[PDB]
């Protein structure tokens, strides 16, 4: 409606007898492949992005933004637990960091 | 044919002109029309031969190979259930291309959600997808997963009805 | 010639990949609209008869 790509703003412009919009959006680029899986395995427990998309290089497993790539460690404050393993059809297993972990370690 | 009847007709000035323009007007909006209608895409976005999708059917909607027309079931059941100084213009888009303009539709909402709409076509597994526009209408991932069997079933029940919908309603 | 719809695209799809942009492009693009006509008015017995 406003333009190609994901709408970011908008400018008016008069013209003789119209209007001309000068629409500002977003174009995502530079794509890259990523091994994604719909949850993250861990302690018999499921584990889905809050906003996010579990993303892999090949080796570690990452939680990204959708429409940017912006790899973070895989912790439960990005993540949220609902079930165990066995009924989400291809969860993969991987480690959950927890941050509160070196808290009470120290 | 007569002579004395189109001297006459001159006597009237540029209607005949005004017509033509006018019915010309409305001969190159039609055109116009279906090309913003279907040729919203530049790229001809195909399927993968492998027809994965965690579950979900699309035979009903994705053009058949067996037919010569290479329209989609329903799309053959839509077309079969549609039947002096005059001329009929053909269309600029045959019926062959515009479905070919569907299917890139198709193939692009399919494989890569709506990011083809946007800029270039990433990829997605249709799940995730799927999952993805659940929580545009506010449910959480995991409802998705977990229900995702009855889910897929669900679609495919409801896009036989609507095929048997039309097969049966005149 | 028979025109050609579009480039041919095979999009990449698989079960368990994922595209993911690293960058954007911010793009600007013209959309133009008429608002209004010239405004004519025309005096019929005038135009008629002078
Ligand atoms: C995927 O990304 C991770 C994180 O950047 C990579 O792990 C790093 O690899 C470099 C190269 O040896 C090491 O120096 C870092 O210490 C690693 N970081 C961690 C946290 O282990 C990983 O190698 C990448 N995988 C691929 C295939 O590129
Ligand atoms: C992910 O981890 C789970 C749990 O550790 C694995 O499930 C185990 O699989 C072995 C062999 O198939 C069984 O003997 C265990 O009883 C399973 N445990 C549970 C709790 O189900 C699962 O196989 C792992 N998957 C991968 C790909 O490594
Ligand atoms: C997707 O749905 C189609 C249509 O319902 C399925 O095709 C049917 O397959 C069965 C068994 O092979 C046949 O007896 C039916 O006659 C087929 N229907 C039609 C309209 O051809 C198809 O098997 C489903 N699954 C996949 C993976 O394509
Ligand atoms: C992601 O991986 C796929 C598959 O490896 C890449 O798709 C291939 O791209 C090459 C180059 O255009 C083609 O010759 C192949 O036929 C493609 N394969 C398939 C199955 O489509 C894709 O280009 C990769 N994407 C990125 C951004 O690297
Ligand atoms: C993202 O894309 C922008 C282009 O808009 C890249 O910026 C260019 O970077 C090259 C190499 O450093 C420069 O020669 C160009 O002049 C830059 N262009 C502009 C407009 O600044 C940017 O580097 C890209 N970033 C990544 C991570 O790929
Ligand atoms: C993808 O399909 C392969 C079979 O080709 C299967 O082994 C794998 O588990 C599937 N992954 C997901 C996430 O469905």
């Amino acid at each position: 409606f406003c333009g190609k790509g994901y709408h970011l703003m908008s400018f008016p412009q008069s013209a003789p007898h119209g209007v001309v919009f000068l629409h500002v959006t977003y174009v995502p680029a530079q794509e890259k492949n990523f091994t994604t899986a719909p949850a993250i395995c861990h302690d018999g427990k499921a584990h889905f992005p809050r906003e996010g998309v579990f993303v892999s290089n090949g080796t570690h497993w990452f939680v990204t933004q959708r429409n940017f790539y912006e790899p973070q460690i895989i912790t439960t404050d990005n993540t949220f637990v609902s079930g165990n393993c066995d009924v989400v059809i291809g969860i993969v297993n991987n480690t959950v960091y927890d941050p509160l972990q070196p808290e009470l370690d120290s | 044919d007569s002579t004395e009847c189109s001297n006459l007709l001159l006597q009237y000035g540029s209607f005949c002109t005004q017509l033509n323009r006018a019915l010309t007007g409305i001969a190159v909006e039609q055109d116009k029309n279906t090309q913003e209608v279907f040729a919203q895409v530049k790229q001809i976005y195909k399927t993968p031969p492998i027809k994965d999708f965690g579950g979900f059917n699309f035979s009903q909607i994705l053009p058949d190979p067996s037919k010569p027309s290479k329209r989609s079931p329903i799309e053959d059941l839509l077309f079969n259930k549609v039947t002096n100084g005059l001329t009929v213009l053909p269309p600029l888009l045959t019926d062959e291309m515009i479905a070919q303009y569907t299917s890139a539709l198709l193939a692009g909402t399919i494989t890569s959600g709506w990011t083809f709409g946007a800029g270039p076509a990433l990829q997605i597994p249709f799940p995730m997808q799927m999952a993805y526009r659940f929580n545009g209408i506010g449910v959480t991932q995991n409802v998705l997963y977990e229900n995702q069997k009855l889910i897929a079933n669900q679609f495919n029940s409801a896009i036989g009805k609507i095929q048997d919908s039309l097969s049966s309603t005149p | 010639y028979t025109m050609s719809l579009g480039a041919e695209n095979s999009v990449a799809y698989s079960n368990n990949s994922i595209a993911i942009p690293t960058n954007f492009t911010i793009s600007v693009t013209t959309e133009i609209l008429p608002v209004s006509m010239t405004k004519t008015s025309v005096d019929c017995t005038m135009y008629i008869c002078g």
